């Protein structure tokens, strides 16, 4: 979608793998503000908004907190306190058709600097003076929605850069977007340390004959000591016994 | 607001960086937006528009055209110049209710100084039979447009009765042609014998005299 | 999406003429229809502005005297009627889209107290002595223009026809000259062909010393 109407999709209830994002080399710009790029896979957020558009390459730097410019002031403005990241990747071959693509257009003029995460579609003629426009384009009245101009042979700064700004919102509601939990292979008959889905413990993990109910995840004994657990993968019950200790 | 355009004419080599300037009478920027528009007009052609406002450019105008400025000072930029960009360029304002254009900024392909050849045409005898005499002074092509033409009759200077015509900047030889016509009645024409044209040009080391005796 | 402007005029001083512009492929509802005056030498200037959606007329004060601007919704046209006519107000009048991305082809409104009159063609004798110049003067012709050729187009090189000039009497003048080697002067025949359709005058005059 053109930058004058940036396409915003919300995402929730999904396990997001941001590792593939920065591990991929297609993206030219991966400036992430607020959150460390490596730690993105280890944070849980209530929801994530993906606002996508196409921009001129030379204006790609404008998409960030604290910068002014036509795209920043009149098309899409990020907050001063932004906790997210900005994917920006050149798409010269896809978006620059032969003869110049004119479908993508941007808002050059607007009476007031729009608030962060505001979208203005209204194709209303700008006053630009004291003249009553009355909906006709005059010397002072004109349409503030101009197409970029996308000839296939252009300067590299004028090429299409497709930009998606991932904005993470963490409300009071439970977080639904998280990174991959990851896993390790299981070792049975060794005094080890284990973290079964947040269950932190030590000991030897035998294969057990316990018949858990399907919903149950782990089992305690009398005096409430954890002595059994299903590994989340393969859904099989294990039996925990403490590492050998005694007096000498 | 009354605008002033400088220079009146400007010479370019094909592909040379070009700039033309305008001065405004008052401030043009209000509420952060300046409102002047500058036009190009090839001869015998409807003048188009290159800029919505101070700096931005309209769609359909090649990106080589640009401009910028503030207040009274404004200026274009035609960095790649070609044979098409040979025309007069006006500059508007939109602030006061009378919307005023500017003067004229002719763009010319630049060339080495070319000396003008001078020729004279006495009025024909059949033309005198009609009752009028028209003495013609011709410049046979020249690059530097500015030239001073003097009419002499029996070693006397004339004034106020000669009409001058100048052709446009030609595409291939890049030399203007000038014709000065002195129109007079037969009775006053026959009163003097020697008729001379003096040409002073910044391509000629000396003025050129083209003269004839009646006969 | 084009624009058309209709009517060459010669109407006598003091009258009024409503120059008409057909909008053609315009939307003629969201685009101001501007009126411009190109003075013959160079001087362009803004007549007035019309809002085709409503009909608002914003006009220059000095020309607010008798110039009026009208919009026709049926034909989507613009009619500029400048009441009272005078010699100085004889300039090209143009109509344009908004700021002027699309203009009309233009009309040459020429307030003239004179009348149609045929051109006079006179030979400008070849130079005495080498390259020599000869030709023809076309003088006292109305209305403009006059088409001058040489050998019915068989002589093109070295031909310079100057733009028509306006004289005191109100009649136009031009000079068509050609520069040729002296050896052709006594041998080659040069004829100027002058056509003035407004007076329907065709003259083929040979130039000889
Ligand atoms: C991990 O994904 C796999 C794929 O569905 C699941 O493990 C499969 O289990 C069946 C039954 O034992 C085997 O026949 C397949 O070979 C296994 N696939 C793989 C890739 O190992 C398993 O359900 C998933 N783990 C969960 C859901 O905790």
């Amino acid at each position: 979608a053109s930058v004058y109407a940036w396409n915003r999709k919300r995402i929730s209830n999904c396990v997001a793998d941001y590792s593939v994002l920065y591990n991929s080399a297609s993206f030219s710009t991966f400036k992430c503000y607020g959150v460390s790029p490596t730690k993105l896979n280890d944070l849980c957020f209530t929801n994530v908004y993906a606002d996508s558009f196409v921009i001129r390459g030379d204006e790609v730097r404008q998409i960030a907190p604290g910068q002014t410019g036509k795209i920043a002031d009149y098309n899409y403005k990020l907050p001063d306190d932004f906790t997210g990241c900005v994917i920006a990747w050149n798409s010269n071959n896809l978006d620059s058709k032969v003869g110049g693509n004119y479908n993508y257009l941007y808002r050059l003029f607007r009476k007031s600097n729009l608030k962060p995460f505001e979208r203005d579609i209204s194709t209303e003629i700008y006053q630009a003076g004291s003249t009553p426009c009355n909906g006709v384009e005059g010397f002072n009245c004109y349409f503030p929605l101009q197409s970029y101009g996308f000839q296939p042979t252009n300067g590299v700064g004028y090429q299409p850069y497709r930009v998606v700004v991932l904005s993470f919102e963490l409300l009071h509601a439970p977080a639904t977007v998280c990174g991959p939990k990851k896993s390790t292979n299981l070792v049975k008959n060794k005094c080890v340390n284990f973290n079964f889905n947040g269950l932190t413990g030590t000991g030897v993990l035998t294969e057990s004959n316990k018949k858990f109910l399907p919903f149950q995840q782990f089992g305690r004994d009398i005096a409430d000591t954890t002595d059994a657990v299903r590994d989340p993968q393969t859904l099989e019950i294990l039996d925990i016994t403490p590492c050998s200790f005694g007096g000498v | 607001i009354v605008l002033t355009q400088s220079p009146a004419s400007l010479a370019v080599s094909l592909g040379q960086r070009a700039t033309i300037s305008c001065r405004a009478s008052e401030s043009v920027e209000y509420y952060g937006t300046s409102l002047m528009q500058w036009y190009q007009q090839k001869p015998g052609q409807p003048p188009k528009v290159l800029i919505y406002a101070a700096s931005n450019v309209e769609s359909g105008v090649p990106a080589r055209f640009s401009g910028s400025g503030s207040g009274t000072d404004f200026s274009l930029n035609i960095h790649p110049v070609e044979e098409d960009d040979i025309a007069m360029y006006f500059c508007q304002q939109s602030r006061k209710v009378p919307w005023t254009f500017g003067g004229g900024t002719k763009l010319e392909i630049k060339r080495t100084v070319a000396a003008p050849s001078v020729f004279i045409f006495p009025p024909s005898d059949e033309q005198l039979k009609s009752g009028t005499a028209s003495v013609v002074c011709l410049l046979n092509n020249f690059y530097p447009r500015e030239a001073k033409v003097q009419w002499k009759v029996d070693n006397a200077l004339q004034s106020g009765n000669s009409q001058e015509s100048v052709t446009e900047q030609d595409s291939k030889d890049s030399t203007y042609s000038l014709s000065s016509t002195l129109t007079l009645s037969k009775a006053d024409y026959e009163k003097h014998k020697v008729y001379a044209c003096e040409v002073t040009h910044q391509g000629l080391s000396s003025p050129v005299t083209k003269s004839f005796n009646r006969g | 999406v084009q624009l058309q402007q209709s009517g060459p005029e010669l109407v006598k001083p003091g009258a009024s003429v409503k120059i008409s512009c057909k909008a053609s492929g315009y939307s003629f509802t969201g685009y101001s229809m501007n009126w411009m005056k190109q003075s013959p030498e160079k001087s362009l200037e803004w007549i007035g502005e019309i809002n085709p959606s409503t009909g608002g007329t914003t006009d220059n004060q000095k020309f607010k005297a008798k110039a009026t601007l009208t919009v026709d919704k049926s034909s989507s046209t613009a009619y500029m009627q400048l009441k009272s006519l005078t010699s100085e107000d004889s300039a090209v009048y143009y109509c344009a889209r908004s700021r002027g991305d699309y203009w009309g082809q233009g009309t040459s409104v020429t307030v003239s107290k004179a009348s149609t009159k045929g051109p006079s063609v006179f030979p400008l004798a070849p130079s005495s002595k080498g390259t020599a110049a000869l030709g023809c003067l076309v003088k006292d012709y109305f209305p403009e223009p006059v088409t001058v050729s040489w050998n019915s187009g068989a002589l093109t090189s070295g031909v310079h026809t100057f733009p028509a000039v306006l004289q005191s009497s109100g009649l136009y003048s031009l000079s068509s000259v050609v520069t040729v080697p002296s050896s052709s002067l006594g041998t080659q025949t040069y004829i100027c062909n002058v056509n003035h359709k407004p007076s329907n005058t065709k003259v083929d005059k040979k130039v000889e010393p």
